[PDB]
């Protein structure tokens, strides 16, 4: 989510009565952190084959 | 977060080190340097073998070898001196 | 006779007498809600394609492996001080 | 050690610089608070872009869209900059 | 006589504090001492001492 | 779909890709001159297509744009320290500053 806009919630990123998804405790910030380069199958050719 | 995974990272390693430390004393009946090397050229090689397994991946945990590197660089997210 | 209750029973309210504090919390009306359904979750539960995979593994297949793996190496290892070229195994 | 602090007149000095570098500007002497930047300092669509740009890196920010596209006066960028506590 | 006590000690954070000489109390702020919980006489001079007392056996038993 | 070629959303859409391809120019190159260099070329680039007026061509030279900025994206941008993606971001907040609520009638 964009970091720049303003937040209630600024650190975990969430308004107050924004709805939560029923596995929000994975897309939170406090979940584990996600990559935007490469896409995660290339990612795994790419650590294999080295 | 980079705290949680330097701890994890630890304990993933702590886990086999105390697998290590179960089988020193089924093998050895102590824990103390001296005993356990005193008779280590008299004890069966597949012991030892798991024995050092196990703590030798205790140790690429703490020393950050290329299979569990992930929190070094997480750790510095603390203060230099640290 | 208009069968009622007695009239000599005198009645009043449930006064359980708690001080109420000021407001501690505010409430979010979502995470409730997210709560209230991962909570409930067992009286909406159903069975499907993916529920039965998981079913099935953890209660057929990794305790049937478990059990293999335990009646197999039940008293097989005895390795308490053994020695350069004797076996670690009571059974072959 | 870091004993510094930024001020208005300051960052407005140090804006005008930055706008008196730049060749694609009409001409000295336009340059003041009350500056436009499409129409008295005469610069395209882009050059405000290049400028913003300029800003940041001079104060050493990170302006999104949303709070650069309203920057269409020097005053404004000036107000911006003093609404950042880490405007170097 | 309780209920007035911790309602006001609550609300208005103030003890009535009766000095030495002057027969008039009225809340005041200090609340450095002078206030004791009803518990504290049972366990510190109770409860704890028997621990103590349990770890020197545990200890000379051993 | 309508890409208007003189309008303030294509604007707004321009410069947000003319910001991002210099950004992108700056994480990647380390030295000064090539980095002047490539944003001269880079303003080139775009002053020659800033006149086409048939929105077909001018949306086909958009979504160009769009894979050669997803083609040269920096996986490590430099950003300030003392913002979202820094080293310094929440380092120390100041608390804020709240009075104690109370809770219970005989305990502090
Ligand atoms: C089945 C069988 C089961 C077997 C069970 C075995 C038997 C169990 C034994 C239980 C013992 C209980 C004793 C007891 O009741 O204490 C109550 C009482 C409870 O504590 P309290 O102070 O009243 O709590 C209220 C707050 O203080 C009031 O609030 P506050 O505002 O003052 O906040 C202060 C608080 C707030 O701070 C905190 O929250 C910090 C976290 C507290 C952690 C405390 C854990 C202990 C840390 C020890 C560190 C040592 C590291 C090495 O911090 C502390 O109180 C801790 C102060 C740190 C120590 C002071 C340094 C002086 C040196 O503690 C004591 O009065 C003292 C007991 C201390 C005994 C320690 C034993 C040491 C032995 C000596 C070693 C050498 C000889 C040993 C052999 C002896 C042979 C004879
Ligand atoms: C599938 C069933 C598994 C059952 C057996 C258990 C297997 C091992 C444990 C895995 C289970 C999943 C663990 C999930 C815990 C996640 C908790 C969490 O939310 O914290 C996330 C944390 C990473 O935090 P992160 O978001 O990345 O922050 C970095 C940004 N500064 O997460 C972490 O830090 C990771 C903590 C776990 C570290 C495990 C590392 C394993 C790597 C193994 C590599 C192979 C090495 C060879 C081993 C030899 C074996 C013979
Ligand atoms: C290995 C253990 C696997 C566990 C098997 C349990 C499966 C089960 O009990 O099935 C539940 C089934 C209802 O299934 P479901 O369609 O998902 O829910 C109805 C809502 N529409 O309903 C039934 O299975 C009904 C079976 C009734 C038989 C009761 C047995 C008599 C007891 C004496
Ligand atoms: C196996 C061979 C693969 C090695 C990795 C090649 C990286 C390619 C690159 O171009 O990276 C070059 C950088 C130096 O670039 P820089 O100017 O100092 O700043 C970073 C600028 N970037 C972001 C544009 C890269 O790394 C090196 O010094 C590698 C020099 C090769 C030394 C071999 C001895
Ligand atoms: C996902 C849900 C669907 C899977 C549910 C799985 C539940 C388990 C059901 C399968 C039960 C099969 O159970 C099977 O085991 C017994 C012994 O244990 C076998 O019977 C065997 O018993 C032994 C004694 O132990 C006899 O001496 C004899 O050798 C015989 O072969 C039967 O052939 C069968 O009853």
């Amino acid at each position: 989510k964009n970091p720049y806009k303003k937040y209630d919630d600024q650190q975990d990123r969430r308004n107050l009565e924004e709805p939560l998804s029923v596995n929000d405790d994975l897309y939170d910030m406090w979940s584990p952190d996600r990559f935007t380069h490469f896409k995660n199958q290339d990612a795994l050719k790419y650590f294999i084959g080295f | 977060k980079s705290a949680l995974s330097a701890v994890l990272m630890n304990r993933f390693g702590d886990a086999f080190f105390v697998l290590g430390l179960c089988v020193i004393a089924y093998v050895f009946g102590t824990l103390n340097y001296s005993t356990i090397f005193a008779t280590a050229y008299l004890i069966n090689t597949d012991l030892l073998v798991l024995i050092m397994l196990a703590l030798f991946i205790a140790a690429m945990a703490k020393s950050a070898q290329f299979g569990l590197h992930n929190w070094l660089t997480l750790a510095m997210e603390g203060p230099t001196p640290v | 006779v208009e069968l009622k209750p007695s009239s000599a029973i005198q009645r009043g309210p449930l006064n359980k007498g708690g001080w109420d504090a000021p407001h501690a919390l505010h409430n979010d009306g979502a995470i409730d809600r997210y709560a209230h359904w991962r909570t409930f979750y067992q009286e909406r539960f159903k069975y499907t394609r993916a529920t039965g995979k998981s079913t099935l593994i953890f209660l057929v297949a990794f305790p049937a492996l478990i059990g293999y793996v335990a009646y197999q190496s039940e008293g097989l290892f005895e390795f308490a001080g053994k020695r350069r070229g004797e076996s670690v195994t009571t059974r072959g | 050690s870091s004993a510094h602090v930024l001020t208005k007149d300051m960052i407005q000095e140090r804006i005008v610089a930055l706008l008196e570098s730049f060749d694609k500007v009409n001409d000295a002497k336009n340059i003041t608070a009350t500056a436009n930047l499409t129409s008295d300092l005469g610069l395209d669509s882009l050059d405000v872009v290049e400028v913003v740009m300029a800003i940041e890196e001079e104060f050493g920010l990170e302006i999104p869209d949303h709070d650069a596209d309203e920057i269409k006066t020097v005053q404004q960028a000036i107000d911006y900059v003093s609404a950042q506590p880490a405007a170097v | 006589l309780k209920d007035y006590y911790y309602n006001g000690r609550r609300i208005l954070d103030k003890i009535p504090v009766k000095d030495k000489q002057t027969g008039k109390v009225t809340w005041e702020i200090k609340r450095e001492g002078a206030e004791k919980e009803d518990w504290v006489n049972q366990m510190y001079f109770l409860y704890a001492p028997s621990l103590i007392l349990l770890l020197i056996v545990m200890v000379y038993k051993s | 779909s309508h890409p208007v070629p003189f309008s303030a959303a294509n604007k707004k859409l321009v410069t947000s890709m003319y910001r991002q391809s210099l950004k992108l120019a700056r994480n990647w190159i380390s030295n000064r001159q090539l980095f002047r260099q490539k944003a001269v070329e880079i303003r080139h680039k775009f002053d020659q297509n800033a006149q086409i007026s048939n929105p077909r061509l001018l949306a086909r030279t958009l979504d160009e744009t769009r894979a050669h900025l997803y083609e040269f994206r920096h996986p490590d941008p430099i950003v300030p320290p003392s913002f979202p993606g820094g080293t310094k971001y929440e380092r120390n907040v100041p608390p804020r500053m709240e009075k104690i609520m109370q809770h219970n009638l005989y305990e502090p």
